[PDB]
C-alpha cells in the first residue's frame, strides 16, 4: 500500500454505474442490480506503475433527492468519471447539470474522464458514438471510452487507463 | 478403589503393547465422569503421566489421541490443581494434536474444545501465540474445512473471541488480508439462527475494528458490516449480550464516513431502541449515547425528535457514580438539543417536563476531579441556558458560578475546560444584575483563566465576552 485515491463515480440514475464498479472490483453482475441507496465504497488494490495503490471506488446515487450528500465528495476525488447510457439521451442531456456541479465543487488536480455504457446495445444506441468527444471538445481532460459492463468489453481499460493518467503526472 | 488408580498409573507409566493402553485409561473415562468422589485428587495423574502418554505412545496413532484429549478435558473440569499445572507442556502438544489429525471431524472438536477450556485460564494463551505453529493458521483451516458442522463453528470463534484480544496491532491489520473476513462472516451466514456463533462473531469483528486501515474495509461494499443490524434485529431482540456487542461495534464503526451508517436508516432506528430496551447495562450506554452523538448532525440534516432525550435523563440519573455514562449521555444531551430547537420546550422543571438541568449540574458538582465530564456538562449547560430565561435564574441562586469559578481554576492547566467554563459564564449572566461583591470576586479569575491561556482563538473570545457583563457606592466601585 504505497498510495491511496478517491476515485468517484458520478451520473444519472439507470445508466450502470454499480455495474461498472462490479465489474472492475469483484467482477459479478446480476441484471437486477438494486439502486444504490447512497454512496458507497468499493475499495480495491491495484499493483501498477511500480507502486501499490490503494483505489476507493465511490459509487453515487443518481437521484435528485441524494444531490447534495453526494456533493460532499467531489473535493477528494483524484479522478471523476461521468456516465450516460446511450439508450436514453435525456440521460445524456443531464450532463450540463453534472458538469456544472464538478466546476462548483472538484478540486483543481480533478481529472474528469466521461464514459458511455452499455455499448452492446450500439445497433438500438439513441445516442451516437461521435458524440462524445464532440462534447467532450470542452476543457482537454475530458476524455470518452465507451463500455459495456454486462459483456465485460473495455471495463478495466477505464480504471486503468483513468489511474495511469492520474499517477503520470503528481510526484 | 484408589489402589485401582494406582495399578492404572503403573499400567500408564510402562509402555508395552500399543493397542492395550488405549483400554487402562478409557476405564479412568469412567472414573473421569464417576462423580462419587473426586478420586482425582492426587494431582499425579493428568499432568505429569498422562502428557508423555500422550504425545509418545501415539503421536500421529486416532487411536490413543483422541481418548487422550478427551480425558484432558473431563479432568481440568473436576480436578483443579491441573489448571495449576499445565502451564507456569500441554501448549506445545496440543499444536501437533490439531495439525497431525487435520482431517477428522470428531477428532479435532475435542481438540478445540480442549482449547477453548485451556484459553480461559491466561499465562497459557501467551506460550500458544509464541510458537511456530501460528495457531490461527490451524483454527482457520479447521473452520475452512467442516461447514455444517455446528461444533467447529463455534469451540472455534470462542476460542478466537478470547485469543484476538491479545495478538497485535498489526497481524490484526494483516488478518483482514482476505482471511478472516470470510471465515467469521461466512459461520454468520450458515448458523444465523444460533445465538452464541453470532455473539462471538459479532466478538471477533469488534476485536479487529480497531485499526484506521481495517474500518474501511469493514464499512466498504464488498464485505459490509451491516450483518451489526440483522443480528440486532433478529437473532437477538431481547437479549443483553448481543445487544451491547453490536452496540459496541457500532460505535467503533463511526469514523469519518457518518452518511453510510445514517442514510441506511436501519442503523440509527436500531440503536435508539437497543437504548430505550435495556437502560441498566451501562456499557450499553457508553456504547450507544457516544455513537448517537456522533451520528445526530447526519440523522438530523435527513417523533425521531423525541427518541435520545427520555434515554438520557435516564442515564443521567441511574449511573450516577460512574464517569463514562455521564460523559456520553450528557454528550448525546447536548448534542440532540443543539440540532433540534422544539424540545428546548420539553425539557424544563415544571410537571412532565424532565429537570435535566437540575442533572447536569449535580452531574458536574460531584465528578470534580474530571476533565471529560465538566468538558462535556458545561456544554451541555451552555445549550440549555442560551435558549431559556427562566433557567438563568435557579442557577445563579443556588450558587454554580463561584462552583463553577473553582472548577476552572482548579483544572488551570487545560485550555479545553477554561473554553467551556468561560462559555458557560459567559452565558449564563446575560441579562442580569451584579452585586459588587459578584464581580469582585468573579473578575479576578477570569483574568487568571485569561493570562494562562494566551494562545487559545475562544478562550480570549469567549473571555472577552464574558468580562463585558462586568463592566458609599463610588467609595466602593473606586476601590
Ligand atoms: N446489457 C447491459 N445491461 C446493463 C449494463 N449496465 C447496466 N445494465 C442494466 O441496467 C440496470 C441499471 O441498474 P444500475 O446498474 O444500478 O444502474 P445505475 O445508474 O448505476 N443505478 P444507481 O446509480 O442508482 O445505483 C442494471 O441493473 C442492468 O440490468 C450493460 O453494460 N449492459
Ligand atoms: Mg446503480
Amino acid at each position: 500500500a504505497d498510495f491511496k485515491l478517491q476515485v468517484i463515480i458520478i451520473g444519472s440514475r439507470g445508466v450502470g454505474k454499480t455495474s461498472l464498479m462490479e465489474r472492475f472490483t469483484d467482477d459479478t453482475f446480476c441484471e437486477a442490480c438494486k439502486s444504490t441507496v447512497g454512496v458507497d465504497f468499493k475499495i480495491k488494490t491495484v499493483e501498477l506503475r511500480g507502486k501499490k495503490i490503494r483505489l476507493q471506488i465511490w459509487d453515487t446515487a443518481g437521484l435528485e433527492r441524494f444531490n447534495s450528500i453526494t456533493s460532499a465528495y467531489y473535493r477528494s476525488a483524484k479522478g471523476i468519471i461521468l456516465v450516460y447510457d446511450i439508450t436514453k439521451k435525456e440521460t445524456f442531456d443531464d450532463l450540463p447539470k453534472w458538469m456544472k456541479m464538478i466546476d462548483k465543487y472538484a478540486s483543481e488536480d480533478a481529472e474528469l474522464l466521461l464514459v458511455g455504457n452499455k455499448l452492446d446495445c450500439e445497433t438500438d444506441r439513441e445516442i451516437t458514438r461521435q458524440q462524445g468527444e464532440k462534447f467532450a471538445q470542452q476543457i482537454t481532460g475530458m476524455r470518452f471510452c465507451e463500455a459495456s459492463a454486462k459483456d465485460n468489453f473495455n471495463v478495466d481499460e477505464i480504471f486503468l487507463k483513468l489511474v495511469d493518467d492520474i499517477l503520470k503526472k503528481m510526484p | 478403589d484408589e489402589e485401582t488408580l494406582k495399578k492404572l498409573i503403573v499400567r500408564l507409566n510402562n509402555v508395552q503393547e500399543g493397542k492395550q493402553i488405549e483400554t487402562l485409561v478409557q476405564i479412568l473415562e469412567d472414573l473421569l465422569v464417576f462423580t462419587y468422589s473426586e478420586h482425582a485428587s492426587k494431582l499425579f495423574q493428568g499432568k505429569n503421566i498422562h502428557v508423555p502418554l500422550l504425545i509418545v505412545l501415539d503421536s500421529y496413532m486416532a487411536s490413543v489421541q483422541q481418548v487422550g484429549w478427551s480425558l484432558l478435558c473431563k479432568l481440568i473440569e473436576v480436578c483443579p490443581g491441573t489448571m495449576q499445572s499445565l502451564m507456569g507442556g500441554v501448549h506445545q502438544l496440543i499444536l501437533k494434536m490439531l495439525t497431525v489429525h487435520n482431517a477428522s471431524v470428531n477428532l479435532s472438536v475435542i481438540g478445540l474444545k480442549t482449547l477453548d477450556l485451556l484459553l480461559t485460564s491466561g499465562k497459557i494463551t501467551l506460550l500458544i501465540l509464541d510458537e511456530e505453529s501460528d495457531i490461527f493458521m490451524l483454527i482457520f483451516d479447521a473452520m475452512h474445512s467442516f461447514p455444517a458442522n455446528d461444533e467447529v463453528q463455534k469451540l472455534g470463534c470462542k476460542a478466537l473471541h478470547v485469543l484476538f484480544e491479545r495478538v497485535s496491532e498489526e497481524q490484526l491489520t494483516e488478518f483482514v488480508e482476505n482471511k478472516d473476513y470470510m471465515i467469521l462472516l461466512s459461520a454468520l451466514t450458515n448458523f444465523k439462527d444460533e445465538e452464541e456463533i453470532v455473539l462471538h462473531v459479532l466478538h471477533c469483528l469488534h476485536s479487529l475494528a480497531i485499526p484506521c486501515n481495517n474500518v474501511e474495509v469493514l464499512m466498504s461494499g464488498n464485505v459490509r458490516c451491516y450483518n451489526i443490524v440483522v443480528e440486532a434485529m433478529k437473532a437477538f431482540p431481547m437479549s443483553e449480550r448481543i445487544q451491547e456487542v453490536s452496540c459496541c461495534l457500532l460505535h467503533r464503526l463511526t469514523l469519518g464516513n457518518f452518511f453510510n451508517i445514517l442514510v441506511l436508516n436501519e442503523v440509527h432506528e436500531f440503536v435508539v431502541k437497543a437504548v430505550q430496551q435495556y437502560p441498566e447495562n451501562a456499557a450499553l450506554q457508553i456504547s450507544a449515547l457516544s455513537c448517537l452523538a456522533l451520528l445526530t448532525e447526519t440523522i438530523f440534516l435527513n417523533e425521531d425528535k423525541l427518541f435520545w432525550l427520555e434515554a438520557c435523563y435516564k442515564a443521567l440519573t441511574w449511573h450516577r457514580k460512574n464517569k463514562h455514562v455521564q460523559e456520553a449521555a450528557c454528550w448525546a444531551l447536548n448534542n440532540l438539543l443543539m440540532y433540534q430547537n422544539s424540545l428546548h420546550e420539553k425539557i424544563g422543571d415544571e410537571d412532565g417536563h424532565f429537570p435535566a438541568h437540575r442533572e447536569v449540574m449535580l452531574s458536574m458538582l460531584m465528578h470534580s476531579s474530571s476533565k471529560e465530564v465538566f468538558q462535556a456538562s458545561a456544554n451541555a449547560l451552555s445549550t440549555l441556558l442560551e435558549q431559556n430565561v427562566n433557567f438563568r435564574k435557579i442557577l445563579l441562586s443556588k450558587g454554580i458560578h463561584l462552583n463553577v469559578l473553582e472548577l476552572m481554576q482548579k483544572h488551570i492547566h487545560s485550555p479545553e475546560v477554561a473554553e467551556s467554563g468561560c462559555k458557560m459564564l459567559n452565558h449564563l449572566f446575560e441579562g442580569s444584575n451584579t452585586s459588587l461583591d459578584i464581580m469582585a470576586a468573579v473578575v479576578p479569575k477570569i483574568l487568571t483563566v485569561m493570562k494562562r491561556h494566551e494562545t487559545s482563538l475562544p478562550v480570549q473570545l469567549e473571555a472577552l465576552r464574558a468580562i463585558l457583563h462586568f463592566i458609599e457606592f463610588h467609595h466602593k466601585l473606586n476601590m
